[PDB]
């Protein structure tokens, strides 16, 4: 639950 | 790398069983042999990263023991020395008996597979992790810290069932700073951060404290996932889009109000750790005020 992203 | 006063003998140290993988590492049981006053053996946690590993990650690993050579407070899990010699680079810290919050919590609900044979926590108790947990994420600030990541999962119970804040991958200096505008290209936890920092990259105190009322959310709905039922890109939109996290059935009133104080879309309506302990303190365990901060000198 530690979803890539920006 | 690099050697410290912290430094530890590998041979000291026997590593018994696979307890987990966390935000980027290992984490094993283990025990240390003569580590501490008094006691020969004195099990402990060891928390390991790949010598075969991205290199972001071994920094982010670094990190992670440097700034746990400081914090001396009773919620938070202690430091207790590093293995830089050789490989690999092993770094030990004080075992919690009881696991992460969010498992213990879990293994709690009169169904489970695993209950412990007693009862979801009452109010009392509640109020009390809620407390060691502000607690100590307002040590953190104090020595000027933004944790970025604050959750059931890295919060671990003692023995004691004490709750003491743990894994601080995220964690971040702050005189200076006292941000990120973010950066770009990593491993976030949306069901937890703020909305700002979801779009605004950021990570305050105030941030901390949004992603702090979802570990009350989490202690109320007994470790339900937040934001069930979305897609992370769907509840991204949402919390950005200017919503918020529901409210467990049969949950108490003094609970829910703090909830709602910590989402205000507004991070400079976010009460501070301090401010949420004090409207705590007067209901609390008679032991809380020796090993708190909120008593401690250091709190200036
Ligand atoms: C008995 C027990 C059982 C499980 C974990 C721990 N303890 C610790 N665990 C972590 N990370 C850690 C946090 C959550 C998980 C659960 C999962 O698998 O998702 C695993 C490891 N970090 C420090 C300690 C500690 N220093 O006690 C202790």
């Amino acid at each position: 639950d530690y979803m890539n992203m920006s | 790398f690099v050697p410290d006063e912290w430094e530890v003998s590998r041979e000291k140290i026997t590593l018994l069983r696979e307890l987990g993988q966390g935000s980027f590492g290992m984490v094993y049981e283990g025990n240390a042999r003569d580590i501490i006053k008094g006691e020969a053996e004195t099990r402990v946690a060891v928390k390991t990263v790949n010598e075969s590993a991205s290199l972001r990650e071994r920094i982010e690993f670094l990190n992670e023991a440097s700034v746990m050579k400081g914090f001396t407070c009773h919620h938070v899990v202690r430091l207790l020395g590093v293995v830089s010699k050789g490989q690999p680079t092993l770094v030990v810290m004080e075992l919690m008996a009881h696991g992460d919050l969010k498992s213990y919590l879990r293994s709690l609900r009169p169904e489970a597979e695993n209950n412990p044979g007693r009862p979801p926590p009452t109010l009392q108790e509640m109020i009390q992790m809620a407390a060691e947990i502000a607690d100590g994420m307002a040590y953190l600030n104090a020595k000027k810290f933004v944790h970025r990541d604050l959750a059931a999962r890295n919060c671990m119970v003692a023995h004691d069932f004490t709750v003491k804040i743990g894994d601080f991958g995220m964690t971040r200096d702050i005189y200076e700073t006292d941000y990120y505008r973010k950066g770009g290209k990593g491993l976030l936890p949306v069901r937890w951060m703020a909305p700002e920092s979801l779009k605004d990259g950021v990570f305050t105190t105030s941030s901390d404290m949004w992603s702090f009322g979802v570990v009350l959310w989490e202690i109320t709905s007994l470790a339900e996932q937040p934001y069930q039922g979305l897609s992370n890109e769907q509840v991204l939109k949402f919390v950005m889009d200017g919503g918020y996290l529901d409210q467990p059935d049969n949950c108490p009133e003094r609970v829910t109000d703090l909830m709602r104080m910590c989402w205000q879309f507004n991070p400079k309506m976010r009460p501070t750790f301090l401010e949420i302990v004090n409207l705590l303190k007067d209901d609390l365990h008679p032991s809380f005020p020796e090993v708190s901060f909120f008593h401690s000198e250091e709190n200036k």
